């Protein structure tokens, strides 16, 4: 068929495949001769499911028949598929040994262009990790050294020779020093897995191997030295070489973050268990080289590598990250050089004067930076001379928050953060009534800021309670649950707003809290008799709402 | 203190640089091999540096100078204090007829052009053609460096028988660097062949260069170059479509490029094309859909399904819709029924069921009322399992887009055999009675 019609090859192959597949799969030594002769003279579900879905008779007969049939009949895809599937299924499913070990070791070790070297080296060397110690441990030097003389031969020979030669030790100076120095002095998976597994599993040689290999060394040296030196973590060479190599090599895409985070975390954690160079270089490079890895690693390492450390150090990361991200993602201002003037502080008037002067002098997507900067600066600067900070903070927060889509976020964030860190009725009632009646952050911010600010403190209570209860109840669970729980809990410890708004607005699962808490607290804690008796008796007319009315 | 800023600023702000910087920094600054030798290479030298450093001595560290900087052969002496002195003398003695004559005569009688042509060619005709056309490591290094530098400089600064016929001998003879040969051969062959024998000249590179870049770049490069060059101007269609379609994250690019290039090239030009395209597309879609459905169902039920389900559904729906719409102007029933039932029985249900179920009636149309209808009702009704979108979408779209075989076989088999399992009688009787009674047709003989 190669010299050319589809009905003859398709009908002959499809119509003729049922005799060999049905006869070979239903007639049962026959799998090796039928699969090797039928597959090599020119089906995966029956051979893979029947051979993988199936005690010394099975292992000895299958290993002796498969090893004798494969070794006796193999002298291109049949050897790699049968050897890889049988060795992978038997070695992976096996987790009498003299015949299989002596026959497989003597036949595989005595029976020895990319398919033959890769299939023979990978298939013959992959089963060595699953009287025999001398031939098995000594056959890797002559087989690997004689067969290794292009990345498959060096990777399979170096990984199989280093793993097979180093796994039996749990004459080693020449193999360990030559294999570690030759394999580590020279595609990232072979060098990283072989160098990391051999260097991490292999352990006078540490000073010469670590000093010569670490000092004789751009991605292979930093990745192999950082991964091998950090996976198994004299401190000045590792800390200075790891910090200088990671900061200098990463300061010029997962290799920079993984090598810089692993080398910085392993070097700082392993060396922190001379401080001016590591603290100044690590703080300046880590604070100047800059989503959860940077904030978590920089905040945890900078805040944990120093009670006043977190509050006094949160302003540098918050002001540097917010000022660098806001000044670098938009610019068009005059606050781009705040890292050199604000980051020069890692060596009660010093905290208030430096924080108020640096924040007020350097502060001259906006909801996260304004709310995080105002809440973090106000909470951190106020949680640690009071007339200047209180008058400047109250005048700047009230004038800046009251002098301003941006009115709801600026007024709610500035009023809620400034009022909770220690003309809103027209904008909040008109914007909430028009935005809520003309149809997610407006309901939670307006309901949380209006309910917390209005409930956490004579016409303002009747106008705000009547307008907010009538406008919010005349039209969603946060306003009714927060207003009913805050008004009932704050008022159960004025009766016309709670009785008229609750009785006139409560008329399904959230209505049991007001009637149960109001009826139980009002009836058990004893103009209130008419509203309580009329609202409870008229609203209680199901076992909890009728058991207290008839039993109380 | 002042040695770093004074030596780095004075030595970096401005041979004479090695002797002045090493002599002034070493003589004025009195571990220095890496700092003093890394600055000379990070930004008559071997004779003055080796003679002055070796005669004014500080031994093995001098060998590090060999990693920094006609006169370089003396540097080989630094490796002493036919295999440790012939590389610097033979490689530096001949350091444009001088490059082709000296490199061809010296290399044939027993890397400078690729590393030196990039600086002069990138920092700003006879050397590229003479050096690239006049060219065991000397053939691979000179051919790879001259072919890569000439192909990259000539192709980036804006004939194929020598590079294509000579790349297989040096690559096959030396392999017993894929980005430069694959990008230069694909860009030069596609641009030279499309800006104006492709199976014989292109089958050696894909058949001899194999290993994911060579096997994955041949589908888009051979399909785009062969489709654009062959379509922009009988053995090329059968050999390229049979070898490219039979030789196959590479499944989406190989299946989309091979199906789009084979369907557009075979349909843009007659029962042989429709029968061969329908048999090859039905066999490949049935084998890929059965293998992906069986492996995904066994691996997912025995305990990356979005890429296999989206790629298999988009490739099967796009290939079946493109082949049916482009080709409609015993293996078909088993391949179409097994691929549609096996691939469809495992907002995506309406588009996948409508697009995957419209190919039976749309691709069939004429005839196909017994084998195409008996396998769908028998295979779809003999499996049951847990399905409701394929029966209502396939029965409503197939019965409403034309129906007597599904209502007669489903009503007779379900009503005669029915005497979780009771949900097929109500849905089958309601869907068959509503579709057959609301279809407004004759037939009758059923009430």
């Amino acid at each position: 068929t190669p010299q050319v019609l589809d009905a003859r090859v398709y009908l002959y192959k499809r119509i003729f495949l049922p005799i060999c597949i049905y006869e070979s799969e239903m007639h049962g030594l026959p799998a090796w001769l039928k699969s090797f002769d039928s597959d090599v003279w020119k089906r995966y579900r029956l051979e893979l499911m029947q051979l993988t879905a199936l005690k010394g008779a099975p292992t000895a007969l299958t290993d002796m028949r498969k090893d004798i049939i494969k070794f006796s009949w193999n002298y291109l895809d049949d050897n790699t598929s049968k050897q890889a599937a049988y060795v992978v299924t038997a070695y992976f499913i096996s987790r009498t040994p003299s015949e299989l070990t002596t026959r497989i070791f003597v036949a595989l070790l005595r029976c020895h262009d990319t398919r033959y070297l890769v299939k023979q080296a990978l298939e013959l060397l992959a089963p060595v990790l699953s009287f025999y110690p001398a031939r098995d441990h000594f056959i890797p030097n002559i087989i690997t050294a004689m067969g290794k003389l292009q990345q498959l031969a060096i990777d399979l020979a170096e990984l199989i020779l280093k793993w097979e030669t180093k796994l039996p030790k749990s004459f080693a100076q020449r193999e360990a020093c030559v294999t570690f120095l030759i394999r580590y002095i020279c595609e990232n998976e072979l060098g990283k897995r072989a160098l990391n597994i051999l260097y991490e599993l292999l352990g006078v040689t540490v000073k010469l191997q670590f000093f010569e290999r670490f000092l004789m060394s751009l991605l292979g040296y930093c990745l192999n030295a950082l991964e091998v030196l950090a996976v198994a973590l004299t401190t000045w060479i590792i800390e200075n070489v790891s910090y200088l190599q990671k900061l200098l090599e990463k300061c010029l895409n997962q290799d920079i973050q993984e090598i810089l985070q692993k080398v910085l975390g392993i070097i700082l954690e392993a060396i922190n268990k001379e401080v001016t160079n590591f603290i100044s270089l690590i703080v300046n490079i880590i604070g100047e080289d800059l989503t959860s890895v940077a904030a978590g690693v920089s905040l945890c390492w900078t805040l944990s590598l120093y009670p006043n450390a977190l509050d006094s150090l949160l302003p540098s990361i918050m002001r540097t990250f917010n000022k660098l991200c806001r000044d670098h993602i938009a610019i068009s201002l005059q606050g781009n050089q705040p890292q050199s003037g604000d980051f020069a502080n890692i060596e009660k008037v010093t905290t208030n004067l430096l924080e108020k002067i640096l924040n007020l002098c350097a502060a001259r997507s906006l909801d996260d930076q304004r709310r995080v900067f105002l809440s973090l600066l106000a909470q951190l600067i106020d949680r640690s001379k009071d007339m200047l900070l209180k008058v400047i903070n109250i005048v700047t927060e009230w004038i800046f928050k009251t002098d301003f889509t941006t009115k709801e976020k600026a007024g709610i964030l500035g009023k809620m953060m400034i009022f909770d860190l220690r003309p809103e009725l027209s904008k909040k009632f008109n914007q909430v009534i028009v935005d809520i009646f003309e149809s997610l952050a407006h309901t939670e911010l307006t309901a949380r800021m209006e309910t917390a600010f209005l409930f956490g403190t004579s016409d303002v209570s009747i106008r705000k309670k009547l307008m907010s209860i009538l406008s919010d109840s005349l039209e969603i669970d946060k306003r009714l649950f927060y207003i009913i729980k805050d008004q009932n809990w704050e008022y159960l410890s004025p009766w016309l707003n709670q009785a008229l708004q609750l009785l006139y607005g409560s008329f399904e699962n959230t209505l049991s809290p007001l009637q149960s808490i109001t009826e139980g607290l009002a009836r058990e804690k004893s103009i209130i008799d008419f509203v309580a008796k009329h609202n409870e008796f008229l609203d209680s007319v199901a076992g909890d709402i009728l058991n207290p009315l008839i039993d109380i | 203190h002042v040695v770093q800023l004074d030596d780095f600023a004075t030595r970096l702000k401005a041979q004479s640089k090695h002797s002045v910087l090493s002599e002034i920094c070493d003589s004025l600054e009195t571990e220095y091999f890496l700092k003093s030798l890394i600055p000379l290479f990070i930004d008559p030298e071997n004779k003055l540096r080796n003679i002055t450093l070796e005669i004014l001595h500080s031994n093995e560290i001098v060998d590090t100078l060999m990693d920094l900087l006609g006169i370089l052969c003396m540097k080989a002496i630094t490796t002493l204090h036919e295999k440790v002195h012939p590389f610097i003398d033979i490689v530096i003695e001949i350091y444009k007829q001088l490059a082709q004559a000296m490199f061809s005569f010296k290399t044939l009688a027993e890397s400078s052009l690729g590393n030196f042509i990039p600086h002069v060619m990138k920092v700003l005709q006879a050397e590229a053609r003479k050096a690239a056309e006049e060219k065991r490591a000397n053939y691979g290094e000179f051919i790879i460096g001259q072919v890569k530098a000439a192909s990259f400089l000539a192709y980036l600064f804006i004939f194929l028988e020598p590079y294509q016929q000579a790349i297989p001998d040096i690559i096959i003879r030396l392999l017993q660097p894929s980005e430069l040969s694959a990008a230069r051969k694909e860009l030069l062959h596609a641009t030279r062949h499309i800006l104006s024998d492709f199976r014989k000249m292109f089958i050696p590179k894909i058949d001899l260069l194999f290993t994911a870049y060579e096997t994955l770049r041949p589908l888009a490069y051979s399909t785009v170059a062969d489709f654009i060059h062959n379509v922009r101007d009988p053995a090329q269609l059968w050999k390229s479509v049979s070898i490219y379609c039979k030789n196959l994250a590479l499944t989406v690019q190989i299946m989309s490029a091979k199906l789009l290039l084979n369907l557009i090239e075979k349909i843009m030009r007659s029962r042989q094309l429709l029968m061969v395209i329908i048999d090859a597309y039905t066999k490949r879609f049935k084998m890929l859909n059965s293998r992906y459905n069986g492996i995904m169902k066994q691996h997912a039920t025995y305990e990356l399904l979005k890429d296999s389900r989206y790629l298999f559904k988009t490739l099967m729906t796009f290939l079946k819709t493109i082949m049916i719409g482009l080709k409609n102007s015993t293996k078909e029933e088993k391949d179409l029924m097994e691929i549609f039932a096996t691939m469809f029985i495992h907002p995506a249900s309406f588009n996948e069921i409508v697009r995957e179920e419209l190919p039976f009636m749309y691709k069939q149309m004429l005839d196909f009322a017994s084998l195409l209808h008996i396998p769908q009702f028998f295979l779809a009704s003999v499996i049951t399992s847990s399905s409701f979108s394929g029966i209502l979408i396939t029965f409503l779209k197939s019965k409403l887009v034309d129906i007597k075989s599904n209502i007669l076989i489903r009503l007779f088999k379900l009503c005669f055999m029915s005497v979780e399992s009771v949900i097929l009688p109500h849905l089958n009787e309601l869907i068959l009675k509503s579709l057959k009674l609301s279809t407004t047709a004759k037939e009758p003989l059923v009430y």
